């Protein structure tokens, strides 16, 4: 769970 | 439908059916069998369908669902579930046709607008029909899942 | 298509033409769906009434082929 | 306008479901239909000048509906009449290709009747006209597709009547 | 530009001259029966880019040249969102068609003054038979001032 | 499980309006360490600072009137002009 | 169209008199309201796009409507009437500034309720979205202006009537 | 549109037959009287501004037609009248000069009387300008050519009616 | 009026009034004390005006009084005072509403058409306009002649 | 070529390929092997096949080399049969590309227009294009036959 | 400017400008005094008013800044913040030139197309500005708060 | 324009001859790429926006090119640029799915060095821009297919330059 910055 | 298309191509060209749309609807008529499958399969794998590509568009972007946003709450979550069942009707509707007009007529022209009026993220709404497309290749046959993925791009692209 | 025909009266407001003009001050004519909207906004703003409008092609509320 | 298929999909979306099993076999039934209905759209192409040549010859030629004071006295409205003719075989054609006559209500019978009236149009000698030009589809084509033809064009009447 | 004799096999037009002739359609709307036609994107829209597509379009329904960048950008994003069809609607049923030619005139080569270097634009659009180039005679208009 | 919201929604429906506005009043005070956090900007509020600020005008008496007479239903101009907000509006 | 000093104009114009002591009061009147109808116009011009959202949520979302086989129902159904609701707040807005129902009469009401009849729009869910409109529209500009612009929306729904 | 010529070819081609001897008299009589048509149509060409300006004198002016509520108040109306018996005046001569007052119909009555209604022209007051056309055309033109002008100018009024 | 122009204008355009355009009928409505003022004086002079107008014309061009002439007769001279009175009250119109709009519509529209029609010299007319426009110009202030010298010379360019 | 084809309809609106011509190009680009086999099949057989058609043609219409006829003389024959090769080399185009768009560049467009200025019979040409499509199938395998005769039926339908 | 757009109206009704234009000219460059005070304002409160204008945005939408919004790290953040400095350069611009059509031309044409194409919630956008609006108008003289609220509402009106 | 296939049928027809086998081993070429290429073109309408999207982020997205001064400035500009990339991502499209630049060079380079030159456009910018777009596609379709996509996105350059 993430979301490239 | 294709022939309807085909039909309302030689009507504007005031001609007769040409070769190249003979063969389009026999090609068409004769798959029909397998189109038909496709659409029995989408339909009764629905539920799961959506539901697991509704979460992995979750999963991708969680601030749909977070407080503040369009989804939040379980009726704004439901009501994505809801939007979700009708784009994958749709879809099967656009498959069994072997043309996009019905999709195009139904859940494509005005639906910009739509998603203006309701605050909707229209590229959320793209990587979710993205995610119900691996879920359907997955619970769907390899062969097929070229033919479903053609619509499933044209909606993704019309609709990103 | 789902076309339209309509009938509106259009009178001159600002010009008086000297050759005949009933052909273009009363008409009833078939208008595509599409241009329906864009063709009686015009027909507003250049001053006409439109004295009956009714979809004569294609059916009402068809959810699906429509074309 | 809308085929078979587009009629049962614009009457599932009506109720917004997905397709049932009277639907399947509806779909079903015009897939099979659609080998015959290609090879009868492919004859009457064939022969689309042919059938109104025939039909017009054995029904209205050499009349009184083509005598001086006939409604089809003058070449001006005799060409009138003979593109009216294949205006009628074409949807036809369309209608029988798509299954459904969507397209003919939508085409051919817009204002057909009153414009046919207002003209004085002979009403009769139209259907007799489309009725020999059903005969020759149907010798064309066959028993079947020449049925399928002629339940169309006999739409056709029925709007001009 | 020319009579469709030697580039038709038939003429497709029969039902919009039927429908003329019985009078429940106007010229304005044959007119763009025409422009939304198989034969017009084969001739003046398939073998040239969007920016001569609006010149043409432009000549042959409004009867002068495009006036203005506005005009062009405007065009261009009609071409770009719903291709030719959209185009050749817009045109016909803008304010400026109805006042010049309106619901019953056949469009014809137009004179303009005025905006600037529309009069030159017609002229140059106009003096020169179909298919004579592919240059584009106004591809856009230069701004004197770049906005940023 | 699956009705934890209609069965918590009818628990505070048999609630009276003190009930009410009490434990909106506590839900608001638990909010953002407890309960969820705030985001108002998802909600049209332009068309609701009018009542926001004749509220604040309004004398503190005569402001808890008027919320108990929201909390309550009653017949009053705000009343109306809450209620013909929107749900997230209000 | 017109406005209120053209409405006054034509009212003296049409008898060929000057304008008395009446036509100046109303005149006066009109000048008085200029700043609050332009100050509501300024607010509307702020919240056009919310104000149709709000009202159409508040009066046609999750109901009857929306729903498959409802008129509001699929997305080009939906864009048309978001389009329609769109352009009676701009034309209702015109109609506050000019001070007359004119260009609402010649410009909103003719040839929409029989276009409306045509298209089988329903005319009594159209008028709750006004309504709708209407309330969202007093809420923001208030009481004052609010009533004036109900008085044009509801002159709307009753040439929709 | 058809004259007297056109008439008598029509009524010999819809028997698709050659001339004959009623076909030459209705010919030689149209001759004949094609001199007194030619003489009243170049007449009523050389002061047809003046015919209607005596026509609208005499017939409307300083009245509640062109008084103020009356449909020829205000400089535009009137010159709509002046416009609209210019049309008749230009269209009576085409009829006598043609010998048929076909047309009037085809060209004058086709819709004139439906644009009127709409348009609010009050069609008694026409047809008393056109009764005011006809006499000062009878005497300024003499007595043949003057009932053969107003015969085409009581069609267009009965028409109108 | 400005009102009126300026949502023809935004119309056209298909948007809303700009802040400019609000602005400008703030100013308007300002004004309409002075436009109301200004309609008052000529409303209460038009008599006076009339008559004044009429002789100064009739000296400058005796012809259409002469025998032969338009407006010879006392019948002709009322009906041609009636014309001034007509023009008078336009131009209050024009003056209390701030644009020529209502002018135009009313008596200038196929005006040429109709003095031709009714053997009316247009310039004649003209020169009467112009001498009731000196004779309001003297009887009001300077600042509201100044007002209506614009509607009465549009009146009088657009019938010269 | 329906390649060319499909990319110009959908250049029309400004768009990719829809699902519909995308499947019709897979057909045709999969059919190609076929496609190209009939063309050898179509181009070996050229001279019996024109002989045999122009044979049989004229005593189908007589009056074709009849007295004052279209191509009584030896030379006119020849000509006649010269048309003939060029659109079995159309149709053979044509079915190589997979439209009809070939044949309507080549010798189909503005062909009233040649036979009126020549004079030929529009009913007799098509007749002999039925006589070169009755042949071919005779002489051609039976699916090839149906694919040949498809576009033999849109020259003599289009043509005629 | 308002001087560009009385001259583009006049020159689109081929005219002189008219007195009110004029007028409206006069009184704007009159006043101008105040609105270069004002655009001086803001320019001097523009670090403050984007922080806590940006703030109050973030924390009435947090979704654009939370995981899966547009700005989600600082460096998105930054690039929001650069953006509404942009918006205040350009209300700013409005200010002084009097009339939107700077606005108009710099950052409004084909915004839908810019914040559709790069993701970003247009009603995220518009609450922002109005954010920013709101913060000026606290930090601004009332009746100038009004003046520059003038162009901070078309723009809003603008973005929604 | 033209294509492979196209391009051998007129090649043959130019010198009037039926196919050789040149032509054969041509088009049997064009029916071995024929899937890869069908393949490549769905993918790209799959993700139409996407590639055009971040290859902007990629070359022209944060610079000077995008800064005040340079032609990305102002929204305007922005969506004008992003529509120049749609027409060629369109146009690469068609030249991919057909095998030959005439549909590019008869719809791009007419006029465009000259256009963009009237405009002061960044030759070199739009280079970079077509050239992003070639990676995002190739990341997207594989390594021959992106392979030709950037073969003839590089025409486009070089007709561009
Ligand atoms: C006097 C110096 C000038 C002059 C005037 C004149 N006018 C008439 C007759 C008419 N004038 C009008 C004009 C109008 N009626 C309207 O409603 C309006 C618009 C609001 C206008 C401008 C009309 C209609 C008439 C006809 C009578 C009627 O009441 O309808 C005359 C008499 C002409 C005659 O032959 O009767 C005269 C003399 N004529 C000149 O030469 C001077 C320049
Ligand atoms: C005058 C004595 C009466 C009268 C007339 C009047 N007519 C109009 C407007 C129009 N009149 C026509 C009629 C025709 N146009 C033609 O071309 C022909 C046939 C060749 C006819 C008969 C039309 C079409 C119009 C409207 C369009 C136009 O004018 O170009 C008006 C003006 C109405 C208005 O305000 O729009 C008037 C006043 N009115 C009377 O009171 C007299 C009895
Ligand atoms: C022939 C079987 C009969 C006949 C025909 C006839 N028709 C007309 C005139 C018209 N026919 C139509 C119909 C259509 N036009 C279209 O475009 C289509 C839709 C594709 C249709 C169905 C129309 C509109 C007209 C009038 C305009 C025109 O010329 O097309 C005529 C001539 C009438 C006249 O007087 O000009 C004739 C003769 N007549 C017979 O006797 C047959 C029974
Ligand atoms: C979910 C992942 C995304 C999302 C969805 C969402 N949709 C709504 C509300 C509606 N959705 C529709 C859509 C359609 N109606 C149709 O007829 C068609 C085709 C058949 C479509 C696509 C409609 C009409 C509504 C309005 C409600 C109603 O139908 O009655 C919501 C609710 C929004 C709210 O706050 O009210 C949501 C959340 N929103 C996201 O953010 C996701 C990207
Ligand atoms: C929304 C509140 C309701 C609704 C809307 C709806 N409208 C249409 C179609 C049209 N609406 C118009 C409207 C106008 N034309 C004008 O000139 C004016 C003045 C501003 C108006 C309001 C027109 C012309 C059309 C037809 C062309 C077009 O569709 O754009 C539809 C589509 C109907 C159909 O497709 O069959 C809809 C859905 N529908 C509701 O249920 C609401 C009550
Ligand atoms: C034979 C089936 C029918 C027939 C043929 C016929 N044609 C001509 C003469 C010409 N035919 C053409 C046509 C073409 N030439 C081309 O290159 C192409 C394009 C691919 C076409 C369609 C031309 C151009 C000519 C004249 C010049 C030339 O031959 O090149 C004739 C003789 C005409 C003459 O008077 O010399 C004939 C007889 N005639 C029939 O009756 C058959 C039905
Ligand atoms: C902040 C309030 C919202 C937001 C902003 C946001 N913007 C970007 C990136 C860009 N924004 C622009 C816009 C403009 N540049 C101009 O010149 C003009 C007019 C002067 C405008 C309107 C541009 C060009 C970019 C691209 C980068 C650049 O400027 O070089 C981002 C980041 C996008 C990315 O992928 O990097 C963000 C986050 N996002 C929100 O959610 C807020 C509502
Ligand atoms: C963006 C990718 C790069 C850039 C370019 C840029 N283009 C414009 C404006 C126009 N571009 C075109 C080009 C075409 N139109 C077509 O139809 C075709 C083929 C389909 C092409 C190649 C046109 C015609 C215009 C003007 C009309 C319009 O707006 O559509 C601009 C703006 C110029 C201006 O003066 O406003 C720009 C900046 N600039 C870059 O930095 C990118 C590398
Ligand atoms: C006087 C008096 C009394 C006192 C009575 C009084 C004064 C009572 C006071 C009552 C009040 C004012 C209670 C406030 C409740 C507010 C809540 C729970 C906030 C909800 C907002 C949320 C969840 C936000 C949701 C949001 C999110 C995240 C979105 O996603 C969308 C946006 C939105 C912002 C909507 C007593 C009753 C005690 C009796 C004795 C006595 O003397």
């Amino acid at each position: 769970w993430q979301n490239e910055v | 439908s294709i022939v309807t298309k085909s039909i309302v191509n030689a009507d504007a060209e005031a001609r007769y059916l040409s070769p190249g749309e003979l063969d389009r609807i026999k090609a068409f008529v004769t798959g029909g069998a397998a189109r038909l499958r496709i659409a029995e399969t989408l339909t009764g794998s629905r539920e799961t369908i959506v539901k697991q590509a509704g979460d992995r568009l979750f999963q991708k972007r969680p601030d749909i669902v977070s407080p503040g946003g369009n989804a939040y709450g379980e009726e704004m979550t439901a009501t994505c579930l809801r939007d979700m069942d009708y784009y994958l009707r749709l879809v099967t509707y656009g498959v069994v046709s072997g043309d996009v007009t019905p999709i195009e007529e139904i859940g494509l022209v005005g639906v910009r607008e739509m998603y203006r009026s309701l605050g909707t993220p229209i590229e959320a709404v793209a990587q979710s029909v993205r995610e119900m497309k691996e879920v359907a290749s997955g619970l769907m046959s390899s062969d097929d899942a070229a033919e479903a993925s053609a619509y499933f791009d044209f909606v993704i692209g019309k609709m990103s | 298509m789902r076309m339209f025909r309509i009938t509106a009266c259009v009178p001159s407001q600002t010009r008086i033409r000297t050759q005949r003009e009933l052909q273009n001050t009363y008409f009833t004519k078939l208008v595509p769906y599409d241009n329906w909207f864009r063709e009686q906004q015009r027909i507003m703003k250049m001053g006409g009434k439109i004295v009956k409008v009714e979809l004569a092609t294609g059916r009402p509320g068809t959810n699906a082929g429509l074309a | 306008m809308q085929d078979a298929i587009t009629a049962v999909i614009n009457s599932a979306d009506v109720q917004g479901k997905y397709l049932d099993g009277a639907a399947m076999d509806k779909l079903k039934s015009y897939f099979a239909s659609g080998e015959l209905r290609v090879r009868a759209a492919s004859v009457i192409s064939a022969n689309a000048a042919t059938i109104v040549k025939e039909a017009v010859a054995k029904s209205l030629l050499y009349s009184d509906v083509t005598r001086p004071g006939g409604n089809m006295y003058t070449t001006r409205r005799y060409a009138a009449c003979i593109r009216d003719l294949d205006y009628y075989l074409r949807y036809a054609t369309y209608a029988m290709l798509a299954g459904d006559a969507s397209i003919l209500d939508e085409r051919v019978l817009n204002g057909l009747k009153e414009t046919y009236n207002s003209l004085g149009v002979p009403i009769s000698s139209t259907v007799q006209a489309i009725q020999a030009i059903k005969e020759v589809t149907a010798s064309l084509v066959g028993a079947d597709a020449g049925k399928e033809m002629g339940v169309y064009l006999d739409y056709i009447c029925s709007g001009l009547s | 530009e020319r009579d469709l004799e030697p580039y038709i096999i038939n003429s497709e037009f029969t039902a919009l001259e039927s429908k003329l002739s019985n009078n429940e359609i106007n010229v304005k709307e044959f007119i763009e029966g025409l422009g939304t036609s198989e034969l017009y994107m084969k001739e003046f829209y398939a073998p040239y880019p969007n920016t001569k597509v609006i010149e043409m379009g432009t000549k042959h329904f409004l009867g002068r040249a495009p006036l203005n960048q506005k005009e062009i950008q405007q065009y261009n994003q009609i071409l770009a969102s719903q291709g030719l069809k959209a185009f050749i609607g817009a045109m016909v049923n803008g304010m400026e068609y109805l006042q010049t030619f309106g619901e019953d005139t056949v469009p014809y080569r137009r004179f303009p003054t005025l905006p600037a270097a529309n009069f030159p634009n017609t002229e140059r659009l106009y003096n020169k038979l179909t298919k004579q180039d592919k240059e584009l005679v106004v591809p856009s208009f230069t701004p004197v001032v770049k906005v940023g | 499980a699956a009705d934890v919201v209609p069965a918590t929604i009818a628990r505070f429906s048999q609630l009276n309006a003190e009930d009410q506005l009490a434990l909106i009043w506590f839900a608001y005070l638990e909010m953002g360490k407890t309960l969820t956090i705030a985001a108002p900007g998802a909600a049209s509020m332009q068309l609701a600072e009018n009542a926001l600020k004749e509220i604040q005008a309004m004398g503190p008496l005569q402001q808890t009137q008027a919320m108990c007479d929201l909390a309550n239903r009653a017949d009053t101009p705000l009343c109306r002009t809450y209620a013909s907000w929107s749900p997230n509006i209000k």
